[PDB]
RNA sequence: AGACAACCUGGCGAACUGAAACAUCUUAGUAGCCAGAGGAAAAGAAAGCAAAAGCGAUUCCCGUAGUAGCGGCGAGCGAAAUGGGAGCAGCCUAAACCGUGAAAACGGGGUUGUGGGAGAGCAAUACAAGCGUCGUGCUGCUAGGCGAAUCAGUGGAGUGCGGAACCCUAGAUGGUGAAAGUCCAGUAGCCGAAAGCAUCACUAGCUUAUGCUCUGACCCGAGUAGCAUGGGGCACGUGGAAUCCCGUGUGAAUCAGCAAGGACCACCUUGCAAGGCUAAAUACUCCUGGGUGACCGAUAGCGAAGUAGUACCGUGAGGGAAGGGUGAAAAGAACCCCCAUCGGGGAGUGAAAUAGAACAUGAAACCGUAAGCUCUCAAGCAGUGGGAGGGGGACCAGACCCUGACCGCGUGCCUGUUGAAGAAUGAGCCGGCGACUCAUAGGCAGUGGCUUGGUUAAGGGAACCCACCGGAGCCGUAGCGA
RNA sequence: GGCCAGUGAGACGAUGGGGGAUAAGCUUCAUCGUCGAGAGGGAAACAGCCCGGAUCACCAGCUAAGGCCCCUAAAUGACC
RNA sequence: CGGUAGGGGAGCGUUCCGUGUUAGGGAGAAACGCGUGCGUGAGCCGCGUUGGACGAAGCGGAAGCGAGAAUGUCGGCUUG
């Protein structure tokens, strides 16, 4: 009742595919290719809650070097200050996207942050 | 309960002929019927399959090589099974076994069977047959007249199983005769097209009572 | 029901467990027996009852008292049936009791020894019809119940047994009134 | 084919009650009687119940004798 | 005489193992070795079981029953009787007695058991059955024979598909360029043996042979039974140890008796040891002839699909491989060129020549060649998130794929540990083979079938499975106590 | 209670002690926390220390422990 | 709604079998290779100037049923 079969090759084509661009025997050499395939899932979990963390970081320091142009002591923390004095509700730091897409808009922002 | 025609060379509607069965109830019918058809058609099996172990090829029955002192596994056998050159694990023996399945659980799932078949328009019922010249072309004539295909697998049995419907029936492959003496349930649950006859229908109505 | 369409219930067939095929089918790796041990290795393993080199359970325990001695166990020399089992019955009010009414009512279904224990009719439960038993003999109550019932009892003498002449004589030599 | 064998040296020692429990006999009886106290010799005079654990050990190990639980 | 795979009988006869050590025990009277013999062998016709009721040789199956027991009462070992089936078959011989011979023999008689036989006397004749070179008889087998019913179109070929007809007592199978009821070999059915073998039925013929009355004399298997010992084996390990068989030594009785009924004695019951022979049911395959297969498909299945127990290894006993598939048909490449061949390119065959003899689908590791992007100030389990620059086709032109300037982050996988990136283990890589399976039981759970309690086993069955029997047994109905 | 597993080598940290030399990432106990079987953040890296308990997605916001010169996110913030 | 040893529930796949001389298939089946598709995933479905005859699904059953480890093992091919 011999069951010789070929699903192994199925199972192990579709890693095999996944594992394209690995420099060497990273993408052609099977007992790799699959530490490859859960070393590399798991490299997309950690860059993707870091990606996160990451692009948070940098707009905090791109708006923050946005600010720091005016030349007299006015800080990110200070932003901040009259960011949530005068009362606007949370622009989730896409400020620091329109701090340099409408730098004039930001300079509105931040002027009428002042006043 | 529900009637049906009794049929003939002709093709009237005389008679009655109940067909009272005992019944599966109803969401235990498929389970039961199920069950003595896989216990049917499992106990059909048989053993016809065989390996050789470890403990019956020609292989040798030496230390190959000593236990140490060289870069290789510990292999003791060259039958091993590890090594492909003989011997398996937990292959299959040659098995007879017995699956035994109960008389009148068996019994209701034939009765379930035939209670199941009438109804739907799948029965129409005959009565008599006298073949002198047995020659399979006024059987399947009748059987054209009847209203049953040659080719679309009914199936029909018989009291006392006369000589030449089984000489006349035996070479059409889509139908095979019965009788009481052989009536199995995997056949009859075909369930394309099947008719009775009066001995039949009170034989079965007979024995598979209320 | 045609060929095609018939299918289990479900609950009635379970599919049984394979053991080393995978971690996330539950019982992979070393197949739910640990990490080693004789629960793990493969062979007879642990006999049942054994305490580990400890003096067993049935070893501390003196044994029982006439399979201590050898003595052969106590066993049943009769067919014990209450009148609970004949009120119950469908015996009329002109109807015999004996072994082959019993057995072929369905009341007793003896097999494993239809030639040495015959029957004893006790005590518990009531019996208002009046019926007409030539079996085995009685309680003193089950006595009590038939005779309160004013049926035909009749107790049945089953086997002789022998008596040597001298034992015979020095017995019938006892009747002195 | 191969019947289970009764274990004969646990069928001497344990015992059925027709409710269905393992009775045991107590130990330390035939050995240094003057040596205990009459309380202790029919404290140690009775058959009991076997405890859980070795009623569910030898429930296995002695198969054919009709024990629930 | 020698050979013979397995089963069978007889003799020698272990040990690893289990008992968590080990010696009693188990494994085990198994394996192995020798001898013998047949398709079967052994056993087998009561000096038997049983229990006051009864059966009637032996063997085997279901059951009792994992019960009674046995056992460092440990591990374990484990009947038998009652019951239900398969198959049935019973016969020769010694002695007492007559006759011939110095015994030893021979010829008649007799071989049985709620006793016969011998001796003496009276009756009486034929019913039934057994054995068998010999040849007419029957069927079967070892060769075979007749044997129904269609063409045409389709990309190489049609049996497939679509259109028109038929056979069927035949639609099982195998092949035919491709899958077939109608093409072939066949099959269903009907037939057929000079010769041999086998099956039961004839036959010249040999045989079995009968009943009563009296008679305790005469007989009913002697170095035997029994006993004292030493044991073996019956499930029973020397235990109360019976039955059965042997070693040494002692050593009976004939029926008014002897043996058994689990030490033994008394009574009763049962049978007649010390003489042999028998078919069947029964176990197996080196095989043979049919039919099958939820058996394999070239690492599988026999070790073996070719030289297979071969090449090869060993002095020898012995060990022991590997290598299948061009096409439908070799139609296997005429001829020309390179050229010493091998090989290669045209041409030709073919449906296919990228089907070319290393020849059928040809995957991965491995070795390469071509195209796009990119690396020579660079530290990195080789990824991933973001993405500079560039390339490709594009249609939902914002999308998709490939390359990767640079930045952050990230201590191979398994085993197995308190703790493994670990400088603990393992793996060169790729592809295959490769592990909680099977039988029978106990227990529990889930789904059923009957609850007029449930259910059959063995066995019988249109070859198997199966309808339907087959109530034997099992479980639950009553417990307590040794 | 029924069926049915593993586990029975622990490790460090605080307190209570014994052995030691109040020496050991030492040994043995008693209560507790973590790891084992726990990812993330802080600790430069680093099982057991602090915060904290990861179903998953978001190029969302607010915080705990801890930090706000640069590498590296946020104060070259204010006053003693 | 973290999870090791472990326990339970639900599913995918493979070869064979019933339906099955199934639907479909030299107008290209299985294979092998492919995806701007769908799933929690095992996987399904679809496309192939490669290949050339078998064989789905659904409803069910049975396993020599699933590979990355055994100084495994058998062939092929590397490194040096």
């Amino acid at each position: 009742r011999v069951k010789r079969g070929y699903i192994a090759r199925r199972r192990r084509k579709k890693i095999r595919f996944f594992a394209s661009s690995f420099r060497g025997a990273h993408s052609r050499l099977t007992r790799t290719i699959a530490q490859q395939k859960i070393r590399a899932l798991v490299s997309a979990h950690r860059d993707r809650d870091r990606q996160k963390r990451d692009f948070r970081r940098l707009w905090i320091t791109r708006i923050n070097a946005a600010i720091r142009e005016r030349g007299v002591y006015y800080n990110y923390s200070k932003f901040i200050h009259d960011l949530y004095k005068r009362q606007l509700l949370l622009n989730r730091k896409i400020l620091a996207q329109i701090a340099i897409l409408n730098p004039n808009c930001i300079y509105m922002i931040y002027n009428e942050i002042i006043k | 309960l529900i009637p049906l025609p009794i049929l003939n060379f002709s093709g009237e509607k005389v008679g009655e002929t109940f067909l009272n069965l005992k019944t599966a109830p109803p969401e235990k019918a498929r389970a039961v019927v199920h069950r003595g058809l896989i216990t049917h058609l499992q106990n059909k099996r048989r053993g016809t399959a065989s390996t050789l172990t470890r403990a019956e090829v020609r292989g040798g029955g030496r230390k190959p090589y000593p236990q140490k002192k060289t870069g290789r596994a510990r292999r003791g056998s060259q039958g091993s099974p590890l090594r492909p050159g003989g011997g398996v694990i937990f292959g299959p023996k040659p098995r007879d076994w017995t699956i035994k399945m109960n008389k009148k659980e068996r019994r209701l799932a034939l009765s379930t069977a035939i209670a199941s078949a009438v109804g739907n328009s799948f029965v129409v019922e005959e009565f008599a047959e006298n073949f002198e010249k047995p020659k399979t072309k006024d059987f399947i004539a009748a059987m054209q007249r009847w209203g049953l295909d040659p080719a679309e697998k009914s199936l029909f049995f018989l009291m006392d199983l006369v000589e030449n419907v089984e000489k006349s029936g035996r070479n059409i492959r889509t139908l095979k005769l019965l009788t009481p003496r052989s009536l199995n349930l995997f056949d009859v649950l075909n369930a394309e097209k099947l008719v009775f006859t009066e001995g039949t229908i009170q034989y079965l109505n007979q024995r598979y009572g209320v | 029901f045609r060929l095609d369409n018939l299918g289990p219930q479900p609950g009635s067939r379970k599919k049984g467990k394979r053991k080393g095929r995978g971690h996330a089918a539950g019982q992979g790796g070393s197949c739910g027996f640990g990490m080693r041990g004789q629960k793990s290795r493969s062979g007879p393993g642990i006999m049942r009852g054994f305490e580990g080199g400890q003096m067993p359970l049935y070893r501390r325990i003196p044994k029982l008292r006439g399979i201590a001695g050898g003595m052969r166990a106590g066993l049943p020399k009769y067919v014990p049936i209450n009148l609970r089992d004949i009120e119950v019955a469908g015996f009329k009010e002109g109807e015999e009791v004996s072994l082959e009414s019993l057995k072929a009512k369905g009341i007793i279904n003896p097999s494993g020894r239809e030639r040495r224990l015959p029957l004893k009719i006790l005590g518990e439960g009531e019996l208002s019809t009046k019926l007409q038993i030539k079996a085995r003999a009685f309680s003193g109550s089950a006595k009590e119940k038939l005779e309160a019932a004013g049926c035909s009892v009749t107790v049945l003498p089953g086997r002789k047994k022998y008596i040597k002449e001298s034992v015979r004589k020095n017995l019938a030599r006892a009747d002195e009134y | 084919g191969y019947k289970m064998k009764t274990h004969k040296a646990s069928a001497k020692r344990f015992r059925v009650t027709g409710k269905g429990k393992i009775v045991r006999r107590r130990a330390g009886k035939q050995h240094l009687l003057a040596k205990k106290n009459t309380k202790r010799k029919n404290r140690l005079s009775k058959l009991i119940q076997v405890d859980r654990s070795d009623y569910d050990n030898v429930i296995g190990a002695l198969p054919y004798l009709k024990v629930n639980r």
